[PDB]
């Protein structure tokens, strides 16, 4: 025989289930009570439309919010389509059956109704807080009941005599003798403006300040329920001032939308300056939620957006997206990084659209280039459009910034490379020995003078199909003719043994000794190698507390020494080191030169004091303050 | 037995001029021989791309270790004492040709040989043999002799550069120092380090290796020493005669604070001889001395 | 008002790992990252061979002479070379290798080594010493001979 | 009248609401079904205590798992209790009922059984992954039946007649058509590793490769163990089982806590720092939370501190409230408590380990970053953190020394600690704010790291002695009568030379005075009490994501100290007394002032002047 069977349920521990092991926070008790109210006014409103007698019993539609300290209950008063009998003792009275989804079933096909709740175990977490429940309840084609219960297996239902409800619910919580939290001014407050701040109806809250004072608690609007194009930008503004407490308003907004099989809504404010403390990370970031159907969900948590683009504030809203059983997560969390595609998409359309305001965009430059650079660095997939979104000081420039994509349109026709320099700041770099060569034969050199800029160029190889070249890396190639080259070959020839007894005298602090080609007016300077950090990498990654100095010899670059054949010191030093190799005048210099080249090049000295002693040495001087076995040792053996 | 009418069946094509005199040489497996190379185009231009007798270089050229081209060995092997002859050869033999020639002249960017290998081609080859000697008789060169009997031969080059270095002469001295030194390095390689006889072939060295500093301090060239002799003060850090030469070519560079330094060490591991070594010292000192006088001369108010 | 001292970080990552090798550089424990980097599993390392038959042909010579030198002075510096991987291709690594002593005798060798990119390792082939001072001089020893049994690190055990 | 009803369920949607809305991971139900045989297995065990003869149907306990690509089924094999039909009936087929929590609640008080489940509602995750889900069951006091369902709202029980199974369960899934990546071994393995790694029976997988078989589980749980019964081999194999480490731990600590909140732990500490133990993109994966050894969230930043996180380890606990998904607690604030016990108990381990030396240097070379961090980030702990610190010293030669060796080799007449910041150990080492404070024979610490300039900061002072710097303005030394008199004549003899220097030197330093630091060399530089120093501005200056647009209100000013007894001091004042104006004494007084700030830590704006006045005196020393 094979016997068929149907699955069963228990009552007592599924309910102690639906209390203990459901919810995290006991706070959502709040938010749960209201979503309940809120789509009790959705059905009556409704409702209204076809019969407007269905209002006779009141024709405003609201929530209430009444603390009693002296009793210790909170009660939650809703004008809406009420409760039956029968609808009582099947809706509050059975897990997992909601009357809101038969509602929306019933519902004919296309109508302009979107109700929270599709569960039917909501209105038991307000046992969270609540030692006991009472739900009184009136309905259009029915008298007036009472619901009561503890959640201990049973509830009874009477009709109730006393002050008369026109129309809709009531619902009493008899808080627990610890949890009378709920009972203040504050905490509700603060409740529910974090769940029900968008909730479609005003939400009153009454206390005793005597006289009974009011407070609606949710004045702001959902404006991104509007088509775009009716917004104008004072609303916007408000919206935004009340979204973020700010004194001042956005600097550019966007307001798009997505259809097809996963469908949303999206509100992104650029702000006017920097928050104080953008990157600090110990802030639990909540820059942009997640909502659906007006009722929070969760904050961004760098899942919703790039950790770069932090500084953006905004709203995503949904209308079906697949819950959990507590309505602060999602099912099938690989939605988010489609969610993520699109939001990062729409945010770099928006900032190439504001750079056509050149005016607009240099405040938000000079607010968010460190963002931007950040990204750069760690955006791969983006990092074309993201560069296109740089400005930079130039040596042809002024004091204004110029954009790659006019470099590139300002270049010669021999060029085939942008050439930039990095330091420690634009004065530095300005005036370097690296520049003199580039500069005099009118090219154009890119000031970068802040450490992000390290980072960035890092991952910049190319802008346009132009390489990128510094200047301070040794293998610098500028455009060149016949008789540029052979006076350069001319002056190699000349110079080998001066640059050999050089690469002699400096044993191990440098690679290799050469003839520049970047030199106009100095002596000398000091290249670092292709690969390896330059000087000033190699400076900002010394200074970070965070790093391991055991990885510094793996990403260091060698020294290369490179002399100007056409200065009087080093037409001096090859005729004295022709006369006499071993001169002491000479190692003398050549040690000072090469220190002084350090200093000026980036570098820091390994022993300061040794260039400051020999500094406090020429001052003096200027000053004029002051047997038979010996050739049998060194002979053989 | 009939090598004549091996070369043709081979694919290469001979002719001889002269017919050289004496027998035919054994040519085993190892054996020098000497003699002038001239090479020419065939027919696709007919000029010369290398040549020696032109100017007087002679090619040598020892018969059979691996000498990756098998074409001159077999060429060279068909030729008696003093027999002049000239022939061409296919592309087969000389494809790889670009691999010989580009050093073995300059070694004493080419746009003629380079030639063949954009088009290759015969090539004609104008030998002419002077003389033939197996091994036994030549003085061997170094880098072909065998392990077991270069060990044997290490004595002799260090005998014959002291030798030279008594008379008066440094340069080959030195030379003779170099592929002695050279000598005994290689065969290190064939051992295990740490091993005993690791440490046996090292404590063979340093003697000579001593002998080329004191060779190159005298021939004035001092940055060369200061290597080799850290090389031997790391690892042994007991050598009085190391000491002293690193010493003596620091003061000889003006490097004052490391020549006193080292001065010391040798003066409390060998406090035999302190009139040297104080000696040493205070001729450091005057010398420093006279250019610091200079030096106060030189700018002697440079400010106002 | 003005921010105190922080630490904010830019946290920029890196693929340094470490290995264990025995005294005849046979792989026998490596980091996690080097796994990735070099195809392989925990026994393969072992039973592949004793580490110089990882080694590309062209470096033997330059890891030779650094093995000698590490045995030397305990430790060789900085050096780039070809790396074998189970698909048989080939990456450029920089490694620096250390002796440990247990008690006044060698025991095994940690290395620390950075994968790199065919260009960095081409750049650091270009600019490899082409000789060592003591060499045989040019004696046509590449022409003539050509063939040296290498040195005896190499000889297995 | 006053009606009373009992609260009813709606099946369906509580099915629909199990299968839809519960769990966020699909691969959680083998998590389950594992449980569900670890807890069989144990209630056999338990019985056959008693009465040996419940094992006639077999003796080993082991759980097995099948895929079948070809029917496209998983099927779990275990070994024990079985069930009944009532029970198929009743503990299957009811939603919420648990048979588990009904067996321990039958059982006396202090039983040797701690089983998972309690919820009744966790078989139900099978139906995640498979369209129909077939069970076999069979009990030692009954027949061999078979349990069928799809989730539709019933199920079957039929007696089965198939192949015999001795004792026990077997759960066959027939798996969707999208699901079926659970049919391969390399996801089985993770899924099993991650979640069912400890699980107190042989976990065993069929595979054709012939249906060669493999143990999953081979290392067991030592830390139910007692701490004393433990060989340090043993603790190292599990190390090394657990980090994947091909090395053995350096330190290990085993504790328990008993009261309200119970829980046992095992920490170790790694012999070398990974490469990437800062590197931002990495999960706080270092410490792992189980409930009845069955894995349930990573540390995530509220089990330990950030600078501890070098710290590889296990907390397992026996009654955390979990929630449905059981992937976290309800009431997460416990979190907080087992922070504290953790942090309490690594620095008592920090504590043990310093009386070793080799082991302790090893660990501080390893990881000294991390507790600078600790220092500068925690405050409860600061005091503690102290005396783990250790510091190189201008007497300490190559080793080095902790603060207490520093306090306790103090002289009578010291009242402070001096310490230097720079960039490496031969700067400060060779400084000139060092010179006389070596030369009367104190001791300075040497820090040199920025790390350290950062702990600094927060370490005001040590055993109630204050840490001085001795590149601040008003450097105190204990002196004599006959020293503060040479003082106060050297000032009023050198007031000229100030004023004049000062004069020179508009805005570039707000004070120009007479050192009692220098010995050797003619002048320093030195910054304000309130401000930051050198070494300070040189770390701040450095940081890519500071705002850095207002930080000239941060920096200290510089004051230009004077050496008295220096030639060049002397004849400057010499130079000056006799003609003020001349062009020496300006050139001489700018390129000394460029010099002690190339030596003093900072940078120039414009290093190209310095070089050019260098090139300049060169032109003129060449003669050209
Ligand atoms: N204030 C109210 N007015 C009218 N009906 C209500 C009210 N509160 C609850 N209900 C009814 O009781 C049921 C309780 O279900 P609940 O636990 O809130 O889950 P859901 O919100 O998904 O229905 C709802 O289906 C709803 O129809
Ligand atoms: N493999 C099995 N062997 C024996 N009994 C089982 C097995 N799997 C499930 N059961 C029984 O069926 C019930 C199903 O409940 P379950 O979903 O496992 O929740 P819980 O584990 O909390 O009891 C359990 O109480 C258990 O007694
Ligand atoms: O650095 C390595 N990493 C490796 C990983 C696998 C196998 C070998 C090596 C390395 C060697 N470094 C060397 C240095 C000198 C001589 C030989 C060798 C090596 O075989
Ligand atoms: O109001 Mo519900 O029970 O979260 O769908
Ligand atoms: O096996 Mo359960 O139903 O997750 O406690
Ligand atoms: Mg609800
Ligand atoms: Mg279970």
């Amino acid at each position: 025989e094979v016997e068929t069977f149907a699955f069963q349920a228990e009552i007592a521990q599924l309910m102690s289930l639906i209390i203990n092991t459901f919810y995290s926070n006991k706070e959502i008790f709040l938010r749960e009570l209201i979503s309940n109210a809120s789509d009790a006014l959705d059905k009556i409103r409704y409702e209204s439309l076809t019969d407007p007698s269905k209002l006779d019993s009141g024709k405003e539609l609201k929530i209430d919010i009444i603390p009693n300290p002296q009793e210790r209950t909170l009660t939650l008063v809703d004008t809406g389509i009420g409760m039956t009998k029968a609808d009582l003792i099947n809706n509050l009275g059975t897990i997992a059956k909601s009357g809101t989804k038969a509602f929306m079933e019933a519902l004919q096909a296309g109508a302009d109704i979107s109700m929270i709740g599709q569960f039917g175990v909501g209105f038991y977490s307000a046992y969270l807080v609540a030692e006991k429940v009472v739900v009184i309840t009136k309905h259009n084609d029915d008298e007036q009941y009472a619901w009561e219960s503890s959640a201990g297996g049973s509830f009874t239902v009477r009709a109730d005599h006393g002050e008369p409800i026109g129309r809709g619910t009531k619902v009493i919580l008899h808080l627990k003798e610890d949890q009378t939290e709920y009972l203040e001014e504050r905490r509700v407050k603060e409740v529910v403006k974090k769940h029900s701040q968008f909730i479609g109806y005003p939400i009153t809250l009454y206390l005793e300040k005597k006289y009974i004072d009011q407070e609606e608690l949710n004045k702001t609007k959902p404006i991104w329920t509007r088509n775009p194009d009716d917004i104008t930008q004072e609303e916007y503004g408000e919206f935004y001032k009340s979204l973020t407490n700010d004194w001042e308003d956005h600097l550019a907004v966007k307001h798009f939308s997505v259809e097809g099989q996963l469908e949303f809504r999206a509100l992104l404010f650029i702000p006017r300056r920097a928050p104080f403390d953008l990157f600090e990370n110990k802030k639990k970031k909540n820059n942009i939620k997640l909502y659906v159907r007006r009722v929070f969900i969760m904050d961004s948590c760098d899942e919703l957006i790039p950790e770069y683009l932090n500084f953006i504030r905004g709203v995503v809203d949904s209308e079906d997206l697949p819950l959990n059983i507590s309505r602060e997560m999602l099912q099938q969390s690989k939605i988010l990084k489609v969610i993520r595609k699109n939001i990062v998409k729409k945010c770099l359309e928006l900032f190439s659209e504001l750079a056509e305001d050149k005016e607009n965009y240099k405040k938000f430059y000079e607010a968010f280039s460190k963002n931007l650079k950040l990204g750069i660095h760690e955006d791969s997939t983006n990092r074309r459009r993201l560069s296109e979104l740089l400005r930079y000081h130039t040596s042809q420039s002024g004091d204004e910034m110029t954009s790659l994509s006019e470099y590139v349109s300002r270049m010669k026709e021999t060029q085939k490379s942008i050439y930039y320099i990095t330091g420690e700041s634009k004065e530095q770099v300005a005036n370097s020995a690296f520049v003199e060569r580039v500069r005099k034969r009118g090219f154009e050199v890119v000031y970068m003078t802040e450490p992000i800029d390290e980072y960035c160029v890092q991952q910049l190889k190319e802008f346009d199909g132009k390489s990128l070249v510094s200047v301070t890396k040794e293998g610098l190639e500028l455009p060149e003719d016949e008789e540029e080259k052979k006076k350069m070959e001319e002056s190699k020839a000349k110079f080998e043994n001066l640059c050999k007894l050089m690469k002699e005298i400096l044993d191990k602090k440098v690679e290799k000794v050469t003839i520049s080609n970047r030199l106009v007016s100095s002596p000398c300077c000091i290249v670092t190698s292709t690969y390896g950090w330059t000087a000033n990498m190699e400076r900002i990654m010394k200074a970070q507390a965070l790093r391991d100095n055991s990885t510094m010899g793996y990403m260091m670059a060698k020294k290369h020494l490179e002399i100007n054949p056409d200065h009087p010191i080093v037409e001096t030093l090859r005729q004295k080191a022709e006369a006499d190799k071993n001169d002491k005048a000479v190692k003398d210099l050549v040690v000072l030169l090469f220190e002084t080249a350090l200093l000026s090049s980036g570098f820091s000295l390994e022993d300061p004091q040794t260039h400051s002693n020999r500094i406090y040495r020429m001052i003096k001087l200027g000053l004029g303050i002051d047997d038979e076995d010996a050739s049998r040792m060194e002979e053989v053996d | 037995a009939d090598i004549i009418a091996r070369l043709r069946e081979d694919g290469i094509q001979k002719r001889v001029i002269q017919e050289g005199r004496g027998e035919l040489p054994d040519f085993q497996d190892g054996t020098k021989a000497t003699f002038h190379y001239r090479t020419l185009h065939s027919d696709d231009e007919g000029t010369v791309l290398d040549d020696s007798r032109a100017r007087g270089k002679p090619m040598e050229l020892i018969i059979g270790k691996k000498f990756k081209l098998p074409v001159w060995e077999t060429i060279v092997c068909t030729m008696r004492e003093g027999e002049i002859a000239q022939f061409l050869c296919d592309i087969k033999h000389v494809v790889l040709y670009p691999l010989v020639a580009k050093s073995l002249r300059n070694i004493a960017g080419h746009a003629d040989l380079d030639a063949l290998q954009q088009n290759p081609q015969p090539l004609i080859f104008h030998m002419e043999m002077l003389k033939v000697e197996s091994p036994g008789t030549y003085q061997q060169d170094p880098w072909a002799m065998t392990d077991e009997e270069k060990a044997k031969a290490v004595p002799l080059i260090h005998q014959e550069g002291n030798r030279l270095y008594r008379e008066g002469h440094v340069k080959e001295a030195a030379a003779k120092y170099y592929d002695a030194i050279a000598c005994l390095k290689n065969l290190q390689m064939k051992e295990q380090p740490g091993s005993p006889e690791w440490i046996q072939l090292d404590q063979q060295i340093t003697p000579l290796l001593l002998n080329y500093c004191q060779c190159k301090l005298v021939v004035e060239e001092y940055y060369e020493v200061l290597d080799h002799c850290s090389s031997i003060l790391n690892k042994y850090d007991d050598n009085v005669k190391a000491y002293f030469k690193r010493g003596k070519a620091h003061a000889a560079v003006w490097n004052a604070q490391e020549a006193q330094a080292d001065f010391a060490k040798v003066l409390e591991l060998d406090p035999a001889l302190a009139p040297v070594v104080s000696r040493e010292l205070q001729a450091l000192e005057a010398r420093i001395r006279q250019k610091d006088e200079e030096d106060k001369a030189r700018f002697r108010g440079i400010f106002s | 008002p003005l921010q105190p001292p922080s630490i904010l970080e830019i946290r920029t990552k890196n693929f340094i790992f470490r290995t264990k090798h025995k005294l005849d550089f046979t792989p026998i424990g490596c980091d996690a990252k080097g796994r990735i980097v070099l195809g392989y599993t925990e026994a393969e390392l072992c039973t592949r061979g004793s580490g110089y038959q990882f080694i590309h042909a062209a470096d033997m010579l330059y890891c030779a002479e650094s093995h000698i030198r590490m045995i030397k002075t305990g430790e060789s510096g900085m050096i780039v070379f070809r790396l074998l991987t189970k698909n048989n291709r080939w990456t450029w690594v920089q490694s620096n290798a250390r002796l440990l002593y247990k008690n006044g005798r060698p025991d095994y060798i940690i290395v620390t080594q950075r994968p790199l990119t065919d260009e960095e390792g081409t750049e650091h082939l270009r600019k490899r010493n082409t000789k060592l001072p003591f060499m045989f001089t040019t004696g046509e020893a590449v022409l003539y001979e050509a063939t040296n049994p290498f040195p005896a690190i190499m000889d297995p055990l």
